[PDB]
């Protein structure tokens, strides 16, 4: 199975220049045209740029020729790709894909890494317990003061998934996010299991379980 | 540069129903022409190249039809998975260029949401801040008004509000309004009651706890 493994979330300064890997595998990386892709927060797709791998051959959209550079590693399948001189403009999801020949498109696309651009400093979250002071009972967790996005929570280690909501961030009037992670259970099936949220801010290096604990 | 117009970029359909998404191209792009779907989760796939072949492992509800500078995207009866932007891409010229999307919003029967409502921890008053949240569990339609009432007080200007995107399974939505109040003003209220007015609810819902 063909797979583009992005690396992780970055915050960066203005004036600065960062790197971005895509670790292929389950193909012959030489054997495809890699292009990358921006997406700008609530926006569309802008095509930046393809390397052909086999002799590292590059075409770039005119209007990233002074922002990006792509390059190859042949021996770790690795593609790359730095933008320097970096402003709030930079600030967006970048995307690697393979190009397919059939008749040409983007056939497989990495999951995404996500780049903020700004002088404000990295925050780890507080993570504090969500639970009551029915058909079915709720808890969850609240991931407060965190800077940059994005974070990331799981439930049970990845064990549970259903009735899991993880609501979008929104930026408080300091300039931090917080979300919260819920997670409902029909009433029956509540004292069987714990419940753990797993929290990851990458940005921060920051790895926090809370355990909820349910009420005696 | 060839621009890519997607005029309609909001586009609600009925589960069952044929959804039409459309582009057209500044120039004629000979069918150079592919079509991508990104999840709510930011996840891309091709679902059609060349104007109308469909990408492998694609289901069949999906056709891309046009030629000269229009083309469209037609998904024959619409599932629950479909939920996602839909996006279109010439490779006619260099460079590369994309539509501006075209977001689906599902229309499901009404269901009302269920309500829970969560103090602030210890762990969280000893620093100062208490965050008091209310939960709108799996509703349809998206509009909802949540109030918070303290000691029956009605609130304004100290809450925000958060919303998942539509379940790909069940289409419904799940929303959060968070109350802040420093420590000490949370600990000069006796009750905390969040009141819920929906459609599929025939007079509001109030989920309330007693602190002390």
């Amino acid at each position: 199975e063909v797979q583009l493994q992005q690396s992780g979330p970055d915050l960066v300064k203005p004036g600065a220049s960062v790197k971005i890997s895509c670790k292929t595998s389950g193909y012959t990386f030489t054997e495809y045209i890699m292009h990358w892709v921006k997406q700008s927060h609530g926006k569309s797709l802008e095509w930046i740029g393809g390397i052909i791998p086999n002799n590292g051959g590059t075409s770039y959209n005119q209007k990233f020729k002074d922002k990006a550079t792509m390059t190859v590693d042949k021996s770790s399948s690795t593609g790359y790709m730095e933008l320097r001189s970096l402003t709030s403009e930079d600030s967006a999801v970048y995307y690697c894909t393979r190009r397919e020949v059939y008749y040409y498109a983007l056939d497989y696309w990495g999951q995404g890494t996500l780049v903020t651009v700004s002088s404000a400093s990295t925050k780890g979250p507080s993570v504090f317990p969500l639970a009551p002071c029915e058909s079915t009972a709720a808890l969850g967790c609240l991931v407060k003061d965190y800077f940059p996005e994005p974070v990331t929570v799981s439930w049970n280690s990845g064990a549970l998934t259903s009735g899991v909501h993880t609501f979008p961030a929104v930026l408080q009037s300091s300039g931090l996010y917080s979300l919260s992670s819920v997670v409902t259970v029909p009433s029956s099936n509540f004292g069987t299991q714990t419940y753990t949220c797993n929290v990851d801010h990458k940005p921060s290096n920051t790895k926090v379980d809370k355990t909820v604990e349910r009420k005696c | 540069d060839i621009q890519m117009t997607q005029t309609t970029s909001s586009l609600s359909a009925s589960l069952g129903d044929r959804v039409t998404i459309t582009c057209s191209a500044s120039q004629g792009i000979n069918n150079y022409l592919n079509w991508y779907q990104q999840k709510p989760d930011g996840t891309v796939k091709l679902l059609i190249y060349y104007t109308s072949s469909l990408h492998s492992g694609v289901p069949s509800r999906f056709s891309g039809s046009g030629s000269g500078t229009d083309y469209s995207l037609t998904i024959s009866n619409l599932e629950p998975e479909d939920i996602a932007t839909y996006y279109c891409q010439q490779y006619s010229n260099l460079p590369y260029t994309f539509g501006g999307g075209t977001k689906l919003e599902i229309k499901r029967t009404v269901a009302a949401p269920s309500v829970f409502i969560f103090p602030p921890s210890d762990e969280q008053l000893k620093s100062g801040t208490a965050s008091v949240v209310c939960l709108l569990n799996n509703f349809y339609p998206r509009e909802a008004k949540v109030q918070w009432k303290v000691d029956n007080a009605l609130q304004s200007g100290n809450s925000q509000e958060s919303v998942t995107e539509q379940d790909s399974k069940d289409s419904t939505y799940s929303l959060s309004s968070t109350l802040t109040l420093s420590k000490a003003d949370y600990e000069k209220h006796k009750v905390y009651a969040c009141e819920v007015t929906h459609q599929g609810l025939s007079s509001p819902v109030t989920k309330s706890f007693n602190r002390g």
